[PDB]
């Protein structure tokens, strides 16, 4: 059963064990060593690390699990970086497709791919920002796809 | 060309095959007379029965245990190849008498080595 | 991966520590540490310079099947024409030597064609693979129990 | 005669041809219609005897390229001196070296990886050095951070002189070929000028820097009371206290009363019992012996003054009867073909690097080097590995000579091709020696494996069982015990403490123990002779069957990196002189993997470890070699199962980056097999079946996406098999010995 | 024998015969192309089957297609 | 190094003169390099004789 | 003059873009480390 992670026992056992275990090296230095300040910053980055995983679900393992159902209580877990990611490589993919359908109609398409025309490249890098309703409106013209390309025997 | 000299030819020419005329039972009996005395050796000192008093008999039984495979392969080689009947070593009958000579001379060499592990 | 996964699941049930699995199976050193290194301990102790026990057959089969699995790579990696121009050197070495050029072959010595080469490398890959893992399943679970 | 004719303003220095990739090859300036142009661009980036047959233009290209290599090496050593300066704990390491583990690289604090900063002491953390730079700096006498900063900045200065030198010697002053075929002068200046003045000037550094400094650090002086090497030459008085022969000046030198220089120079050998290194009196005296001996050696090549040899009149004079013509032609081979010179120099360079490894483990020449065992291990191992690879470079570039630059007119009945007349008798007897040593080097291991597995340990090859005590190595090692009284008359101790007397300990750490060789060490030496003979088989089969085999009688008409001929002759895959080098790299991995698996486990059983009260002994595995190296289950269990345990449990600690470079190197090793086993007849229409999925969405790439070629599609399997295979033993070894030593 | 067949795409550029190091291939005057030539393989008893012809066959797709057939002494290319 | 009576420079000039006696033979031209090469060789021989004479026995 | 063509090639712009997005990941993981939400 996925307990809420802020109250799970083995979670806070890992809190005591890692703050104490990393803290064992912190007594190897004086009060004004640069390493001692670095492990001050590291202990801060462990208490923040465990307070910022409060609303997750760590089960009996004491390790924060995830949920990928789109439950809308786990939306910040999976689906918000899911839609975020699909926007980012939809950006990248529409940039690359748009640049290849640029260099397909140029003088010499071979030299276009070694030496990227950074004018027209950085045109398409930035212009491919709104690929759902630009790739979709280039799909409604019947132009994202193709037909009767290369194939083997049958 | 080189390693083809007259000392090479004079050593190879009187070997127990390249010598001119010997009956194939004796021509193989010389081969077995050497090898049967040989193969007793690497079973007495290094064999598994070097710990009991069967140090010397296990060389006989193990070595003839090789020799039956050796003459068996001799009969396979003269059985498959050397099809004609020119009656010499390149035949069937001369090769199987070469193999029988190697067997009887090999077992005789085994008994000679066994009776010379006495002294 | 299927039978490694099943086997490291039921070695965690039968020993009892399922928490040993669930905490240490989502990273690869959990597998290689907590399963292969730990559970080959009764396998690889199958015979010592101190002595042996009943699992010496499975550890001897274990090392054996690593040798099979690595003789596969001699055929899979290193293809024919190396050996097709090396069996010619051996055939010169037998055609030219005295006391044995009498014993000449009937079927001519030819390196294995590459339909066969990738096959026999495949066969030693499977025999070595499957005998290694049948050595490890039985030596492992027979070592943690019985 | 000797004269230097130099073309000026050879090549203009605009960035125009950087915009033309593949400008250099007219076979490749067509531009990429396929993606194989991308990889052929890099496979022809240094085929200098494939750009143009004109050896002048080639020779300018290579000779300018060497300065680029030395520029990268001076950037590398300036990097090591700066990471010694700003980032290392070397100043604190100089106080107590046996307690403080050496660290330079201080990992930047991003997510997690700040835990790699190992608290190695010195008050400052960071990942631990295994390269052994601090031992060479204590030997060289670098006291504080200032010489590391300044020597780093001089490293960048020489890097600028090598970039400017290479630009200067390709573009605006580049020589003729008559400068290059003036080779008696080249030997005449490299034997004498490079190595002679190198060892002589280094004897200057050791006598006027290291002998006072590593006398004071041998006396245990803190690195603040130590004066600068500066201050030992303003007056002889600070050195006459340390070495009282400096008071006499150079006067006993010029009167040849060299008995007086027993303070500065001696012949003692052994090791320093305090620092665990060689006596720098012996090492400075040694570099004087290389000094006078190489300056003698340089002057045997007639250049302008009609005094000295020429190589032609030497090689003609050995007109032996069993070779017929003698060495006629080799001065014309080695001064017209670069690849043959690269074969010789990579063979002797690689075998020198192996010699370096074997001379560094047993005579540890740096102070406190044998104390920290990871620097003792990895400087054996690293120089063993480059010392391996360079021999395969000999086996490749010998074949690149034999395919391209062979000409039977200059090379007719001499010592060279008379081998190739009986190359069947060369390769056939290598074939026999390989089978005989394989049976008698590994069949003994299957024997002891079975006899230990069959219970009958009375039938093994141990000391208790049927022994195989190495007779010859123990006898000559016993001669090396009896050297310094009998034959090395003016010595005191032996050549090493791997030979003779009782062990040398520094800080309760065993610096060197006399190595015992019984009946298991024997069989591993036959492993090494075996897998050396197999690489010699593949790398002589790669050269004698390079140009015209009896399988394929036109290979020079096909080339060097051709994949094959075809399925004819029943299949002729992998038959080129390159493909034997493809095989010799795997056997390089085998041969050196069991060299270092002999090293790092015999010397974790027979040498290294600690010493306790009353001089009592303790090894790391605890004498667990001769009862365990005889089998393979003892080898795999007691070595690869047991020594892995400090690499595998290394998580949550500073050794966990080796726990990442262990698994990832298993990944790269396993990832090579995809390239080795399959071939482009699969991947080309797998890829083209993906090209359908790009042609459907108009994402057809204009450079056509081929698969790799065959020779690239096996060269990359080598270069992953070796990167993953070598980095496994890398992470295993450094995570083993850092975790204890 | 390794059956060599030479189809009607053979436009007679003769890189095949120059590419065959066995002279199984010759050129035959055939009035169906611009060069008037079309290659022939009469002596396939010596045909190794190394497919060095098919590398240097600049037709549309392989006018000369080598089918790997019989394996004699000569067609296996063994020296001894 | 002592004066005219027998010492280390006494056994050097004999090495120099047998060195140039080699220099009359080893491409015995009468140039500079007969002396600069051959007096150097007899100089090497003289240094090999002085201290090799110093270790085993009387100087 | 033609250096900017060399700074428009495939590997150089590959390093000047993967170096840049690499710096986006590292500079976005120094400022907000341990980011499993959102
Ligand atoms: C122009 C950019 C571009 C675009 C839009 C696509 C799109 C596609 N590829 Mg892909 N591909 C690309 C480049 C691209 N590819 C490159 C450069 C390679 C060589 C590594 C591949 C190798 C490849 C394989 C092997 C496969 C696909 C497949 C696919 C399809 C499924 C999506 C997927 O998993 O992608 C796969 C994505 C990758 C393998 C990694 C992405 C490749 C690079 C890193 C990103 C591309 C950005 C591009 C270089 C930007 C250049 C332009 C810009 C400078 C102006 C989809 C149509 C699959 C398919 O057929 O499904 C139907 C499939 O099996 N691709
Ligand atoms: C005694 C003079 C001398 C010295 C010291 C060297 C030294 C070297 N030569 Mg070299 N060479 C010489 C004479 C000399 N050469 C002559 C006369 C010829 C023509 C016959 C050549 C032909 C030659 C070739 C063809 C090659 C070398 C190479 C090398 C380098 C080998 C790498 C190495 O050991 O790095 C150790 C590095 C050092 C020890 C640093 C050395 C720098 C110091 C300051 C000496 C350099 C002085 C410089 C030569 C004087 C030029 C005069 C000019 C400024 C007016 C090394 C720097 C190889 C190389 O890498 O190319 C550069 C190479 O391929 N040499
Ligand atoms: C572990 C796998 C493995 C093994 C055992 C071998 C073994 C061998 N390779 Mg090799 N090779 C391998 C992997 C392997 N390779 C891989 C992965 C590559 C990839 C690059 C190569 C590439 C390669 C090349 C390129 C060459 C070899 C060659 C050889 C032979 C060297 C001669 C020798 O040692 O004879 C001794 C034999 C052994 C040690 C094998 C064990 C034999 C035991 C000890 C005795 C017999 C067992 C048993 C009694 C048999 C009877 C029972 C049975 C009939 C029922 C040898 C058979 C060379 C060759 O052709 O021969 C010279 C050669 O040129 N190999
Ligand atoms: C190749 C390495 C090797 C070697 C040297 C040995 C050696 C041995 N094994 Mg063995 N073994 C090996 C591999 C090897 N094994 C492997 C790979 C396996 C597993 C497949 C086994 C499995 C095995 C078992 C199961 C047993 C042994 C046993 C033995 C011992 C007795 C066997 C015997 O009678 O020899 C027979 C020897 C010969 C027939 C001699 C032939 C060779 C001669 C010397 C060649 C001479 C030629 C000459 C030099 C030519 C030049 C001179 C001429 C020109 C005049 C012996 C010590 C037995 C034992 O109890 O151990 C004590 C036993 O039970 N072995
Ligand atoms: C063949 C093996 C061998 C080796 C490697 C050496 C090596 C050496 N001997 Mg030596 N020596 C040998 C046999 C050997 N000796 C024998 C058989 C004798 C008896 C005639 C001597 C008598 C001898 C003397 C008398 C001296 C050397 C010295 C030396 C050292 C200086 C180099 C040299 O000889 O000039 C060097 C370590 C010298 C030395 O100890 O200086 C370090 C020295 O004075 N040796
Ligand atoms: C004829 C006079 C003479 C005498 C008595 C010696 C005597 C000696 N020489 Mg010697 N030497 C001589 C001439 C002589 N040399 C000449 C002409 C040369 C050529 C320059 C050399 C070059 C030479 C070298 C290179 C070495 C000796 C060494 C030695 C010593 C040990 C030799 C040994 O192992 O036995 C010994 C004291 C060795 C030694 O240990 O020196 C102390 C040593 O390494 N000698
Ligand atoms: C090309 C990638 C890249 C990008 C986008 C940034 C972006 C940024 N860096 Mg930066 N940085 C980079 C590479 C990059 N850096 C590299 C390679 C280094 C090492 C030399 C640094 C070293 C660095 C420092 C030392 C600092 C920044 C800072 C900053 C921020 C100031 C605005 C900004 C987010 C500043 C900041 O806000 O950090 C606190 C700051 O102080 N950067
Ligand atoms: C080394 C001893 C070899 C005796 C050969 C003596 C020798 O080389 O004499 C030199 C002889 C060449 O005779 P010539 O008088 O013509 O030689 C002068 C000319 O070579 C110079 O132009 O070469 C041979 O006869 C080749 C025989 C190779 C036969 C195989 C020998 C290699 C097997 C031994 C490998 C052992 C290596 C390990 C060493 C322990
Ligand atoms: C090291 C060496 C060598 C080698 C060795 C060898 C090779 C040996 C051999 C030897 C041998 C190997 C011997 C043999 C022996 C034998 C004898 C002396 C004979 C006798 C006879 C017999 C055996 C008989 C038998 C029999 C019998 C008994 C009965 C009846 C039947 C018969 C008749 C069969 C040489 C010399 C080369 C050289 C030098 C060195
Ligand atoms: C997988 C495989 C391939 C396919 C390998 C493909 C063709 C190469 C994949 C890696 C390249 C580098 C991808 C190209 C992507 C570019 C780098 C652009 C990406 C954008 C940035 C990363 C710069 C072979 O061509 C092959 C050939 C012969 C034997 C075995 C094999 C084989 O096993
Ligand atoms: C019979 C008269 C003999 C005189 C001997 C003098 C011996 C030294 C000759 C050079 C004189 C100067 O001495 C040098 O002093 C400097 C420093 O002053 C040092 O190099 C050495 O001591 C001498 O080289
Ligand atoms: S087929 Fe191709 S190769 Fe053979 S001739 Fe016609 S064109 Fe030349
Ligand atoms: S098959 Fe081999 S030999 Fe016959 S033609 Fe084609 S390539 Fe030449």
């Amino acid at each position: 059963v996925l307990t809420p992670c802020q109250q799970s026992e083995a979670f806070h056992k890992r809190e005591i064990n890692e703050v104490r275990t990393l803290e064992n090296r912190q007594a190897n230095y004086e009060a004004n060593s640069p390493s001692y300040l670095a492990l001050q910053s590291q202990i801060d980055q462990v208490h923040k690390r465990f307070d910022k995983y409060g609303t997750l679900l760590c089960g009996q393992d004491g390790l924060p699990h995830l949920i990928t159902d789109g439950d809308w209580r786990h939306a910040r877990e999976f689906t918000i970086p899911a839609l975020l990611f699909l926007y980012i490589t939809g950006w990248i993919g529409w940039v690359g497709r748009s640049y290849l359908k640029y260099t397909k109609e140029t003088k010499n398409p071979t030299e276009q791919e070694i030496i990227l025309d950074v004018p027209m490249a950085l045109k398409y890098m930035l212009s491919g920002f709104l690929w759902p309703l630009s790739a979709w409106q280039e799909y409604r013209s019947g132009q994202l796809l193709a037909k009767e390309d290369e194939i083997t025997v049958s | 060309p080189i390693n083809s000299s007259s000392l090479t030819r004079a050593y190879l020419s009187q070997l127990p095959i390249y010598r001119r005329g010997v009956s194939p039972f004796l021509r193989g009996l010389e081969i077995g007379m050497a090898h049967g005395y040989f193969l007793i050796g690497p079973f007495v000192q290094l064999g598994p029965l070097r710990n009991t008093d069967i140090k010397y008999l296990a060389g006989l039984l193990s070595a003839i245990g090789l020799i039956v495979i050796l003459t068996l392969g001799m009969l396979l080689y003269g059985a498959v190849s050397f099809t004609n009947d020119s009656q010499d070593l390149e035949s069937v009958d001369g090769w199987r008498q070469l193999a029988s000579g190697f067997l009887l001379g090999a077992v005789g060499g085994a008994g000679f080595a066994y009776l010379l592990l006495t002294l | 991966w299927v039978t490694f996964y099943w086997h490291w699941k039921h070695l965690s049930l039968w020993q009892g520590n399922v928490a040993q699995f669930n905490e240490s199976s989502t990273y690869l050193m959990g597998w290689l540490r907590d399963y292969l290194w730990l559970n080959s301990s009764p396998l690889i102790n199958g015979y010592n310079p101190y002595g042996m026990n009943s699992l010496a057959v499975w550890s001897w089969m274990f090392l054996f099947a690593h040798l099979v699995w690595a003789t596969g790579f001699m055929f899979l990696i290193s293809w024919r024409g190396y050996w097709q121009e090396l069996i010619e050197t051996l055939a010169w070495a037998h055609e030219r030597t005295p006391l044995a050029n009498l014993i000449r072959w009937k079927d001519k010595p030819v390196a294995l064609s590459i339909v066969q080469a990738r096959l026999v490398g495949l066969v030693h890959f499977t025999v070595g693979y499957i005998l290694t893992y049948a050595a490890f399943v039985i030596a492992s679970t027979a070592g943690k129990f019985s | 005669q000797v004269k230097v004719v130099v073309d000026r303003d050879v090549v203009p220095t605009s960035f125009e041809k950087w915009a033309k990739p593949g400008h250099f090859s007219r076979s490749l300036a067509k531009g990429p219609k396929t993606t194989t142009w991308i990889w052929n661009l890099h496979a022809d980036a240094h085929d200098f005897d494939s750009h143009t047959s004109s050896l002048e233009e080639v020779s300018r290209k290579i000779f300018s390229a060497h300065f680029g290599q030395l520029a990268i090496i001076f950037i590398w050593l300036s990097g090591m001196y700066f990471h010694g300066a700003r980032f290392s704990n070397y100043v604190a390491w100089l106080s107590n070296p046996t307690g403080i583990k050496p660290s330079a690289q201080v990992v930047w604090p991003i997510v997690g990886q700040q835990i790699l900063n190992a608290d190695v002491g010195g008050g400052m953390q960071g990942i631990q050095i295994t390269s052994g730079l601090f031992q060479l700096w204590r030997a060289s006498g670098i006291v504080n951070e200032l010489q590391l900063y300044v020597t780093a900045l001089g490293g960048l200065g020489m890097a600028g002189l090598m970039i400017f030198a290479g630009w200067f010697h390709y573009h605006k002053a580049a020589p003729k070929l008559e400068w290059f075929q003036n080779v008696e002068s080249m030997l005449n200046h490299h034997l004498a000028g490079l190595l002679g003045l190198g060892s002589l000037s280094w004897a200057g550094h050791q006598i006027h820097v290291s002998l006072p400094i590593n006398k004071l650090l041998d006396a245990g002086v803190a690195p603040s009371s130590i004066p600068l090497p500066h201050e030992f030459i303003l007056n002889r008085n600070l050195m006459a206290e340390l070495y009282p022969s400096f008071q006499q000046g150079l006067v006993p030198f010029f009167t040849l009363n060299w008995k007086q220089y027993s303070d500065i120079l001696t012949f003692k050998g052994g090791l320093s019992p305090v620092t665990g290194g060689l006596w720098l009196t012996d090492v400075a005296h040694h570099h004087l012996a290389i000094a006078v001996l190489f300056l003698v050696a340089g002057h045997m090549y007639r250049t302008n003054w009609g005094i000295g040899h020429s190589i032609k009149q030497i090689l003609e004079a050995h007109k032996g009867p069993l070779t017929g013509e003698g060495h006629k032609g080799l001065y014309e081979i080695l001064t017209t073909s670069w690849h043959a010179n690269l074969a010789i120099n990579l063979a002797m360079l690689g075998s020198l690097s192996i010699i370096v490894a074997h001379h560094m483990y047993a005579m540890p020449p740096y102070p406190y080097l044998a104390t920290d065992y990871p620097t003792q291990l990895s400087l054996f191992t690293h120089h063993m590995w480059i010392g391996g690879f360079c021999i395969v470079g000999a086996g490749a570039h010998a074949a690149i000579y034999m395919v391209r630059d062979y000409s039977p007119t200059v090379n007719f009945n001499n010592v060279l091709d008379r081998m190739i007349r009986h190359r069947d008798a060369i390769i056939s007897h290598l074939n026999w020696v390989c089978i005989f040593l394989g049976m008698h080097s590994f069949g003994l291991y299957i024997h002891n494996d079975t006899m230990r597995a069959l219970g009958r340990a009375q039938d093994m090859f141990s000391d208790t069982a049927i022994q195989l005590q190495p007779v010859f190595a123990q006898w000559i090692q016993q001669i090396h015990t009896l050297a310094p009284g009998n034959t090395a008359v003016n010595a005191l101790a032996t050549a090493s403490y791997a030979f003779g007397a009782d062990t040398v300990t520094v800080g309760s750490k065993i610096a060197m123990m006399p190595i015992k060789l019984g009946t298991a060490d024997f069989m591993v030496h036959h492993i090494h002779a075996f897998t050396i003979h197999v690489t010699t088989l593949i790398l002589l089969k790669g050269v004698l069957y390079a140009r015209n085999s009896r399988l394929i009688p036109d290979k020079a008409n096909l080339g060097f990196r051709f994949p094959c001929d075809g399925p004819g002759r029943g299949g002729t895959c992998q038959v080129s002189a390159w493909d034997h080098v493809f095989l010799g790299l795997f056997w390089m991995y085998n041969a050196l993997s069991i060299v270092i698996f002999h090293f790092s486990w015999k010397m974790q059983s027979d040498v290294w470890g600690t010493v306790t009260s009353n001089g009592a002994i303790s090894h790391i595995t605890g004498g667990n070699f001769a009862q365990s190296a005889i089998t393979i289950n003892g080898w795999l269990r007691d070595f690869l199962w047991a020594q892995a345990s400090q690499v595998i449990q290394s998580y949550g600690s500073s050794l966990s980056a080796y726990g990442l470079m262990f698994l990832g190197a298993h990944f790269v090793w396993a990832f090579s097999l995809m390239f080795l086993f399959s071939g482009r007849g699969y991947w080309q229409e797998l890829i083209e079946s993906i090209v359908w999925a790009h042609n459907k969405l108009k994402v057809a790439p204009a450079i056509a996406p081929r698969a790799l070629s065959i020779t690239q599609g096996r060269a990359v399997g080598v270069a992953h098999y070796l990167l993953g295979g070598i980095a496994t033993t890398w992470a295993f070894f450094l995570a083993r010995i850092i975790a204890v030593g | 024998a390794h059956t060599v067949k030479i189809y009607d795409n053979c436009i007679g550029c003769t890189q095949c015969v120059r590419a065959c190091p066995l002279d199984v291939l010759e050129m035959v005057p055939w009035d169906g192309c611009k060069a008037g030539q079309m290659a022939s393989a009469p002596r396939t008893e010596d045909c190794v089957g190394c497919k060095r012809c098919e590398t240097a066959c600049p037709t549309d797709f392989l006018s000369i297609r080598v089918y790997l057939g019989g394996e004699t002494t000569r067609s296996m290319g063994l020296a001894y | 190094m002592i004066t005219i009576p027998y010492t280390i420079p006494t056994i050097m000039v004999i090495s120099n003169l047998v060195g140039v006696a080699v220099g009359r033979y080893a491409l015995g031209r009468s140039d500079l390099t007969q002396l600069i090469a051959s007096m150097c060789f007899g100089h090497i021989i003289g240094v090999g004789i002085v201290l090799g004479l110093s270790n085993m026995g009387v100087i | 003059m033609n250096l900017k063509k060399y700074l428009s090639t495939a590997p150089v712009v590959a390093t000047l873009w993967l170096f840049l997005t690499a710096g986006i990941l590292i500079e976005l993981n120094r400022f907000f480390p341990d980011s499993l939400f959102y």
